[PDB]
């Protein structure tokens, strides 16, 4: 999965 | 609510303890209690709220994905019929996830957003609103799916518009919003070109503004820029 | 209970799904539902029950230790008074831990133990009884502390006596019981010599019986023997 | 902490 904050 | 009798400052203190103990459900319940006191949140308090719910819903999303994979495999050709249990348990976890998202969106709507006048508070809350609509969108399959997606888009877009007007391109809130809105484009809106463009432009504009920062601010901004780069690497 | 309407086999199926999703609270609730159907548990089912509650109470114990450390630090000389919140939140987590332990002990007493006639089932349930009294003992500070410790000892001792009579020294249940009873001696009963003696004797008797085993049984036994060795290394 | 199973 891609990075989120 | 169950936290109605506990002092605001005690709820914040306990939220911090819960974080140290990695008790994120507790942390989220304490912060929900604190928000419901009706006073605006400080910077630190906004962080505690976001960390608590991010962790709770993050665990739920990971469990939902595990279950959804098992369920998708069960519906493939030659898969033995195992009954309704996989769908039922994926639905249970899904319902609990949706509940947590509704809770967070409810705090934002009653009444965090409307009282948020500063750019950092308003952008942060609108980003959260986009994030929790995005998690709803991840599990949506019905009549309202398009509207849930559009609610995520709308919240992210308002946050983007304010951030570009009021914050420097290196502001960690601006950066984190862009990172997540870019993922929304890629994973939810079926717009990978828009995701890539946003990540690249965000990264490059931030690069250009690093010269203005202290060492500590530089560290904070670059950490998030690296996440933008990581995603770009994944996508290209 | 809330699982009263769900088929036994569905509860077991969902417990397995919950394990794959690392949803251990759910797993434990499904297994509690399955035990309450009133039928004896198979080997696999006993494992699911123990794994679920071990994981739940393990998280609670880790959180309790974090909080207890903070609380002990607060009561040191020169520590600023921060109010009742650390004690209150340690008490909250403690109460929830005690509840889970009482739940497990309740399943064992009503009526898993009394229906367990085979050595593997009886030893396993008595080991669990010792384990959940041991977790109660870890947080006990009152009039009943000695009795809780003795209840742990008594359950472990009955399990030990059956295991030595009915199981080979390499049996993983026998080994795991000895490992945990040895930790009980060290950490709870203030008997480190007894802990060391039990671990060493268990290890050496198992070593001597490895020759009788298949490759797969050898792997299972040696894994637990290595834990005994690890503890011995820690203690000597 | 010591190992238990
Ligand atoms: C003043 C104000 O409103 N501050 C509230 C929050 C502190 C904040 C989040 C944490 N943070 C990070 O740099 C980071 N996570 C993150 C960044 C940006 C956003 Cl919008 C959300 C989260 C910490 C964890 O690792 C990733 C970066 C500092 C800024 C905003
Ligand atoms: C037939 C029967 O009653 N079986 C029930 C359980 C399977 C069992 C536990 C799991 N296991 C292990 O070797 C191990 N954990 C463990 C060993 C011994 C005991 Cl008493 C409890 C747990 C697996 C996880 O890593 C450590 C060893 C096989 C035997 C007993
Ligand atoms: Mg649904
Ligand atoms: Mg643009
Ligand atoms: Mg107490
Ligand atoms: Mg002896």
């Amino acid at each position: 999965f891609p990075a989120t904050v | 609510g169950a936290m109605g009798s506990m002092e605001r400052a005690s709820l914040i203190q306990k939220a911090k303890l819960a974080e140290q103990a990695e008790r994120y459900e507790d942390m989220a319940a304490f912060m929900k209690g604190a928000v419901e006191k009706g006073e605006e949140l400080s910077c630190e308090e906004r962080n505690l709220l976001s960390v608590a719910y991010k962790n709770v819903v993050g665990g739920q999303r990971a469990a939902w994905r595990v279950l959804s994979s098992i369920e998708q495999k069960s519906n493939e050709e030659g898969s033995e019929e195992k009954g309704p249990e996989v769908r039922e348990y994926r639905e249970k976890v899904e319902t609990e996830l949706q509940g947590v998202c509704d809770t967070v969106l409810g705090l934002l709507d009653s009444h965090l957003i409307k009282e948020a006048g500063d750019a950092e508070s308003r952008v942060f809350y609108l980003k959260m609103k986009g994030d929790y609509y995005r998690y709803l969108a991840e599990v949506a399959t019905g009549d309202d799916k398009k509207r849930i997606i559009d609610s995520a888009r709308s919240a992210y877009q308002e946050a983007m518009d304010i951030s570009k007007k009021e914050m420097p391109p290196t502001n960690p809130i601006r950066l984190g919003l862009a990172l997540n809105f870019s993922v929304f484009h890629y994973e939810i809106a079926n717009s990978p070109e828009e995701a890539i463009s946003l990540a690249k432009t965000t990264f490059d504009e931030a690069m250009a503004d690093l010269h203005t920062l202290s060492e500590d601010s530089y560290k904070d901004s670059t950490l998030i820029m690296q996440l933008l780069r990581d995603n770009l690497t994944l996508w290209t």
